[PDB]
């Protein structure tokens, strides 16, 4: 109940619209007021929309928000520049039996200034030196992606492993590019029971892996 | 005209008690909720709760109840979050603001007015230098044409550290990455360089890691697996 | 006051 989705990630080039969806609950979204915030660089969040779709006073026309069932939509039309970082949905809450404010996760909305760039995925295994000293460390360096945000999962064979993952946000490379790395601890004994083990990137929902065996 | 304002940034060790603060301006202090939202580092903002300094009475999402103390003072018109006992994951940064909007004549339900946020950075952690480990290439002569070779730095408080490879001789294709700051609360990272694959069995390549604050420093040679 | 919390429409809590 007390939990609102959005996608991790949107984008558009200059002047193009945009539409950044929020998917809730009975106990929210559905029946409550929805409000949406945009949070830029330096600045605390900035009130957009409330009660579902007014716009707050000083907000410019382009911004628009509507909702049908337990889903809700903010709108940017005319997009620019200045209008890329992060945009949330919220709303009140009842699973309680009073008002509890929700967040949702949030969207990265990025304004494209250069073309999309897929990211370029390494992954190291333990080295024999680690594992003499009876540890063990999967590395997984991502780079050279543009949007500069990603997902990555840990996969043990075919299974998903939650323990162990460590995972850098994205920083700006030299060339405007993103990078980011995510690091999977192990016993060596962990590392030598499975068949492989996988780190998936996911970059503007296109997903791809790269896989390491003990053999 | 409408404004709050936070208290300035917290460095402070694990253990240590500490209460920032959210100083309003511009109407009645007793009159409206106040909000609390904190932002953990690479996620999303996240509701702790709100308090009522008119009357003191509150609400806690139920994973800040017990773990912090929202309180005011009426005297000062000052809004306060306080943690007696600070935790590492209690680092991040937190935004005060007002439960306004007043889009009727009674009441409130949107967060209106924000504080400009106060971060707050705790560790546990004392100073140790890194374990260098070595990231063997893929290895021979391919027609992919190159190889990723490199370094793992591994397990280091606090920041900074520096890596050279061959004590500066190459930089062509070397990319080394920020560091991950663990739970543990300390940090690794990796430099990585991409060859040629016909080099691997006549140029020696070296990681030159530098650890100031430990006096650790480094060459790992990273020569190609067998 | 703005004691009064509004949720959704025709509802509130802190009503008293």
């Amino acid at each position: 109940q007390s939990v609102l989705t959005q996608p991790p990630s949107a984008s558009g080039t200059p002047g193009q619209r945009i539409s950044i969806s929020c998917s809730g609950t009975s106990s929210n979204v559905e029946n409550n007021y929805v409000y949406w915030y945009q949070h830029l660089p330096g600045t605390a969040p900035k009130l957009l929309i409330y009660r579902n779709d007014h716009r707050s006073s000083g907000i410019p026309d382009r911004f628009s928000a509507s909702k049908s069932g337990t889903s809700a939509s903010l709108a940017i039309s005319g997009l620019r520049p200045e209008d890329e970082g992060d945009y949330y949905c919220a709303a009140w809450d009842d699973s309680r039996g009073g008002p509890d404010w929700v967040f949702g996760g949030g969207t990265k909305l990025t304004v494209l200034a250069q073309p999309k760039a897929a990211p370029s995925v390494t992954l190291f295994p333990p080295s024999s030196e680690e594992l003499q000293a009876n540890k063990a460390t999967l590395v997984c360096l991502i780079s050279d992606f543009y949007p500069g945000a990603v997902t990555v999962a840990w996969k043990a064979d075919s299974s998903p492993v939650k323990a162990g993952v460590e995972t850098t946000t994205p920083s700006k490379q030299s060339n405007n590019k993103y990078a980011a790395s995510s690091y999977l601890s192990l016993t060596p004994e962990q590392w030598k029971s499975h068949k492989s083990y996988s780190c998936q990137v996911t970059h503007e929902g296109s997903t791809v892996e790269k896989t390491v065996a003990p053999t | 005209e409408i404004q709050l304002e936070q208290s300035g940034a917290e460095v402070k060790k694990s253990g240590e008690s500490l209460k920032i603060s959210c100083q309003t301006s511009g109407y009645s202090f007793s009159d409206y909720w106040i909000g609390w939202v904190r932002q953990m580092p690479g996620k999303g903002l996240e509701w702790m709760g709100i308090f009522y300094p008119g009357d003191s009475d509150s609400r806690y999402s139920p994973s800040f109840e017990g773990q912090v103390t929202m309180s005011a003072d009426r005297s000062t018109n000052t809004a306060h979050l306080q943690w007696s006992s600070l935790k590492p994951s209690d680092t991040a940064l937190y935004y005060c603001a007002r439960l306004g909007g007043d889009y009727e004549d009674s009441g409130a339900d949107a967060f209106d007015f924000w504080g400009q946020g106060t971060l707050v950075t705790v560790s546990s952690a004392s100073t140790k230098g890194p374990s260098v480990f070595p990231l063997a290439p893929s290895s021979k002569s391919t027609s992919g044409g190159t190889a990723a070779l490199g370094c793992l730095v591994k397990d280091y408080f606090p920041e900074p550290v520096t890596v050279s490879w061959n004590s500066g001789a190459l930089t062509s294709g070397v990319h080394t990455f920020p560091a991950v700051l663990q739970s543990s609360g300390l940090y690794s990272l990796s430099s990585v360089v991409t060859v040629p694959s016909s080099s691997l069995g006549t140029q020696t390549y070296i990681c030159n890691v530098n650890h100031k604050p430990s006096n650790t420093k480094v060459d790992k040679k990273v020569e190609p697996k067998s | 006051k703005r004691k009064r919390i509004h949720i959704g429409p025709g509802r509130a809590f802190y009503t008293t």
